[PDB]
């Protein structure tokens, strides 16, 4: 029903500005309210700003004033941010979160959010961007119960962290172990993905691990064998 | 505004749990509630006290009294873990003042054995120095788990290793290691494995030796 597309976002030096941008689809963008609300990593959110049903500002925190500017797009159904002169403390994830009353004329100022996003990982540091790496993991011959062969990627060398991976053309939700990345004490991190693959008899999938990444855009469709 | 949260309220899944947020003088503005799973987005819950978004069974209320908004859930399972936020308005100020979100871990719960995986280094690295070997470990709910390696049938710790903590992945803990110290011919001799120390037993996993 509701799909909030969040655009903008990636690695950019302390000091510089960016746009991010939230796209509306499903219900009518002439009467709801839409907020961005930061949220730290392991550390709780954080309300930016927002904009009522209206081309109108409602407000921004006591440490963002006069660095960011919100904006509204009723002809292109869109929610702009402007962000200017970023430090280190502004690496969150930024949601773009809807409203669910109205917002009728006459009310009293009280404004929750209904529907969420998934948010644009914004990362402010002296650092540069690094080309993923990936490599075919070999699926071994150790085969001791039905599914206990499996195969899967080794991304690596990339300080962004938009990980989005795909099989054959986004689809095959069932169960996959994404393991989470971590910096290994040089600003880089790790992918890597574990999947079912049942016994190799010309009937599994491709074998193939697309990484779409945004600051490194660079299609990699390198194939996986035994 | 000001909000005081628990930092972290366990309850066994028997009886229900005890989520307040007071302030100085919150005894009439609206109190929301929202409730985001570790890794999903989050989802609207119980709001201001008087009603319940669709979908929302009868297990979440809300009370207010004076100046303590509680949140009482009814029937807590496992698949109820994840971050409780309350959210206010506080007209004073034009802002939206959120606070730290309370961690509902339900305690009490069965255990689960972890699985170790070792994927050998790829074939179209060889001629190439990578040397980024990784031991996996499956899903487990007794975090707080130490990842010993045995590199070259001895324990070689001084290498650059990453210890990654115990993750959220559908209620259930995970991490992996990482440690490739080797020149690049990890294939000497004495069949370099892995290992994995949980309280209680181990785990350990071997490679063809080549």
């Amino acid at each position: 029903e509701v799909q909030l597309v969040e655009s903008g976002g990636g690695l950019v030096q302390p000091g510089r500005s960016l746009r991010l941008s939230c796209a509306a689809s499903g219900f009518t963008f002439d009467d709801y309210a839409i907020h961005w609300v930061r949220q730290a990593p392991g550390k709780g959110l954080e309300w930016v700003s927002g904009i009522t049903w209206n081309s109108g500002t409602i407000g921004y925190a006591d440490s963002v004033k006069g660095r960011f500017t919100i904006s509204r797009d009723n002809a292109k159904n869109s929610l702009y941010l402007q962000m200017n002169s970023l430090r280190a403390e502004d690496t969150a994830l930024y949601y773009c979160a809807k409203h669910h009353q109205i917002a009728v004329a006459g009310d009293a100022e009280d404004y929750y959010f209904d529907y969420w996003g998934q948010g644009t990982l914004v990362t402010v540091s002296s650092a540069s961007t690094k080309g993923p790496s990936v490599f075919p993991l070999a699926p071994s011959s150790k085969s001791t119960s039905g599914g206990t062969a499996a195969l899967g990627c080794l991304v690596k060398d990339y300080f962004p962290e938009p990980v989005t991976v795909s099989w054959n053309s986004g689809a095959l939700t069932s169960g996959v172990h994404t393991f989470p990345a971590v910096l290994q004490s040089s600003g880089l991190y790790s992918l890597s993905s574990v999947v079912t693959v049942p016994s190799s008899s010309l009937g599994t999938q491709t074998y193939i691990c697309n990484v779409n990444h945004k600051p490194s855009n660079t299609k990699v469709d390198k194939k996986v064998e035994p | 505004y000001e909000l005081t949260q628990p930092p972290s309220v366990s309850v066994a899944p028997g009886q229900t749990a005890r989520i307040t947020c007071g302030g100085n003088n919150i005894g009439s503005k609206s109190v929301h509630w929202y409730q985001q799973k570790p890794g999903q987005a989050p989802v609207l819950v119980v709001y201001d006290d008087s009603d319940r978004p669709s979908g929302i069974p009868e297990r979440f209320s809300g009370s207010n009294s004076g100046n303590t908004a509680t949140l009482t859930i009814s029937r807590v399972e496992a698949g109820d873990e994840a971050d409780y936020y309350c959210q206010v308005w506080d007209s004073r100020s034009d802002r939206v003042v959120f606070g730290g979100g309370t961690k509902l871990t339900a305690l009490g719960q069965p255990k689960a054995a972890p699985s170790v995986t070792l994927f050998p280094p790829s074939s179209e690295e060889l001629q190439a120095n990578k040397a980024t070997l990784v031991c996996l470990i499956s899903d487990f709910y007794p975090g707080a788990v130490t990842v010993a390696w045995k590199a070259d049938s001895s324990p070689v710790k001084a290498g650059v290793e990453t210890t990654t903590p115990s993750k959220q992945s559908n209620n259930k803990y995970a991490a992996s290691s990482y440690l490739s110290l080797t020149p690049e011919q990890w294939k000497s001799h004495r069949s370099y494995s892995c290992q994995v120390t949980h309280e209680g037993s181990t785990v350990e996993k071997t490679v063809a030796p080549t």
